[PDB]
């Protein structure tokens, strides 16, 4: 359904983009229309090579793949976090009075 | 570039500046970057750059008591439109011509030659007044 929801976005999008140009033509789309268009052409300048890179690293990951007294000291930290979010909680409720 | 006419080519080249640049005004006011990128390329890219001739063609040089002739001609000096100080060679020759029919009579014709010798220079004057002011617009 997950897979659904994006293909048929894209599909949404595509169609609307198709209902944006076949109408909206005419010598009209203007200054600040082509302005934000211009911004858009901009943000498409400003990667996908370090992304090609991670996904290399990954695929190597992937075919490469193909402590007692330690646990004190985290229950020490979870019994502490556990401590703080009931306060935490209180000053909600304090701000929510002060609401 | 008027050889004959170099006065009108100025003061056209020069009015069509002034709307240039009210336009410009407005246009970045707003915004573009075509037409701006193209007038920039054909200015500077490698041939003297055209703004550079343009400017290369603005040309940057310029019977009768003498002294009373000269301030009768500094009477009939006029601002023309431009700011061009010209010598107004129409009415120097009219109040010549009167100066001449207001031992007298057999030097008429020596005082006429005179009075159209002081017009033909006001005329010359008023010119280089005009070019001066023209330049002085360019």
């Amino acid at each position: 359904y997950k897979r659904k929801l994006m293909e048929l976005s894209h599909r949404v999008l595509q169609v609307l983009i198709k209902q944006e140009i076949q109408r909206k033509s005419g010598f009209a789309i203007q200054a600040e229309e082509e302005q934000l268009r211009v911004q858009l052409d901009t943000i498409q300048s400003e990667f996908k090579g370090r992304l090609n890179e991670l996904m290399s690293q990954i695929r190597m990951q992937n075919h490469f793949g193909a402590l007692r007294e330690i646990k004190q000291h985290l229950k020490q930290q979870q019994e502490g976090v556990s401590h703080l979010i009931s306060i935490i909680k209180d000053n909600h409720e304090d701000i929510k009075l002060i609401e | 570039s008027v050889e004959e006419s170099e006065i009108s080519a100025m003061n056209q080249m020069s009015w069509l500046m002034k709307t240039a640049t009210i336009e410009l005004r407005i246009t970045s006011l707003n915004r573009q970057r075509s037409h701006t990128q193209r007038l920039l390329h054909l200015l500077l890219d490698d041939v003297r750059r055209k703004i550079l001739r343009i400017l290369d063609s603005i040309q940057f040089s310029n019977f009768f008591d003498r002294s009373q002739i000269e301030q009768v001609i500094a009477n009939c000096e006029h601002k023309n439109r431009r700011g061009q100080t010209v010598c107004n060679v129409k009415l120097l020759h009219r109040v010549l011509v009167a100066e001449v029919n207001a031992a007298a009579i057999g030097q008429r014709p020596l005082l006429m030659e005179e009075i159209n010798t002081i017009l033909q220079y006001v005329v010359e004057r008023n010119k280089l007044l005009q070019c001066l002011h023209a330049k002085r617009h360019a």
